[PDB]
């Protein structure tokens, strides 16, 4: 029960997949750029590139905001890593002009070598989770961030965090759906999202990503979710 | 209106460091730390604090100060 692909998406989706300058620029939002090349990542069962994601990220992003839907600030995907590897002090005036505390979930889409994956901060649950579509651990990415909300709120609030209550763990190979091919991560990790972020309990499995692929596509050039 | 100050950090941990007229665009320089220092432009991105910056962009209208600095990451691909 998802939205239908009519003859207009097809249409315009086949054709931004045939391949005649990779360099075009066929779509400007976030003072993120997609190029054909982007663009091409979607196509088949092709390695989602970075900019695919920040930019589903970031509508992700924009299609909170709207009533009766958590508020969301996500993340830059190349923020993770600069922390992990970095620390703090680094990735420190990044979040200059945004509390970070304002929303009700934080998204961290997380690359490690080979691997899209994702950690979600809910306020309201009082809990963070990270999400490997290939059931793998990463009990550290939590304890990582959890660390991250004890150095911003000193370092913009002027007061230490509330660690009390809180959970973290990574989700099970079987509690979630699996991705029965290679390069299905980052298209997991964004529907992961998706679902996550409209409260909406997690539906889809490996039968529906060609058609969320086809879908995303779209929702990216004309910059809206369905 | 005066040059200033510009750090340019890989993450391979090397400060790059920059003169500019504070109202060109981020061109000259983005295609500068590439021929030298040799790199490839069409598989890295360039941000200054997390938010993105496209050629167009300055660094007047970017509100990037003296000894700023500035983040460059390698494009990113996975499963």
């Amino acid at each position: 029960e998802f939205p239908e692909i009519t003859e207009e998406m097809e249409k315009e989706i086949k054709n931004v997949f045939r391949n005649g300058n990779q360099d075009e620029v066929l779509s400007e939002a976030f003072r993120l750029t997609i190029t054909r090349k982007d663009i091409q990542t979607l196509n088949h069962l092709n390695w989602l590139n970075d900019e695919i994601i920040n930019f589903y990220m970031n509508m992700l992003m924009e299609r909170s905001k709207e009533k009766g839907l958590p508020s969301v600030h996500a993340f830059n995907t190349f923020f993770f890593t600069k922390l992990k590897t970095a620390g703090y002090q680094a990735v420190k005036r990044w979040t200059k002009k945004v509390d970070v505390f304002s929303v009700d979930i934080l998204l961290v889409p997380i690359h490690l070598g080979v691997h899209w994956c994702l950690a979600v901060v809910d306020f309201r649950k009082k809990n963070i989770t990270y999400y490997d579509s290939m059931g793998g651990i990463n009990n550290e990415a939590c304890r990582i961030l959890l660390q991250y909300l004890k150095q911003e709120s000193i370092d913009k609030k002027r007061k230490e965090f509330d660690t009390n209550g809180w959970q973290l763990f990574s989700k099970k190979s079987q509690e979630i759906p699996q991705q029965m091919n290679g390069s299905d991560c980052g298209m997991f990790a964004c529907k992961y999202a998706d679902c996550i972020t409209k409260d909406r309990p997690i539906n889809f499995t490996q039968q529906h990503m060609p058609y969320f692929r086809k879908r995303m596509v779209w929702e990216i050039l004309h910059r809206k979710l369905l | 209106n005066d040059h200033i100050n510009l750090k340019v950090a890989g993450q391979d941990g090397s400060v790059v460091q920059f003169k500019i007229k504070r109202h060109t665009p981020l061109s000259k320089l983005m295609k500068a730390y590439c021929e030298r220092q040799g790199l490839s432009m069409r598989q890295i991105r360039f941000r200054f604090d997390g938010q993105p910056i496209n050629e167009t962009d300055t660094p007047a209208q970017l509100e990037m100060e003296d000894e700023d600095t500035i983040d460059v990451f390698q494009q990113q691909t996975g499963g």
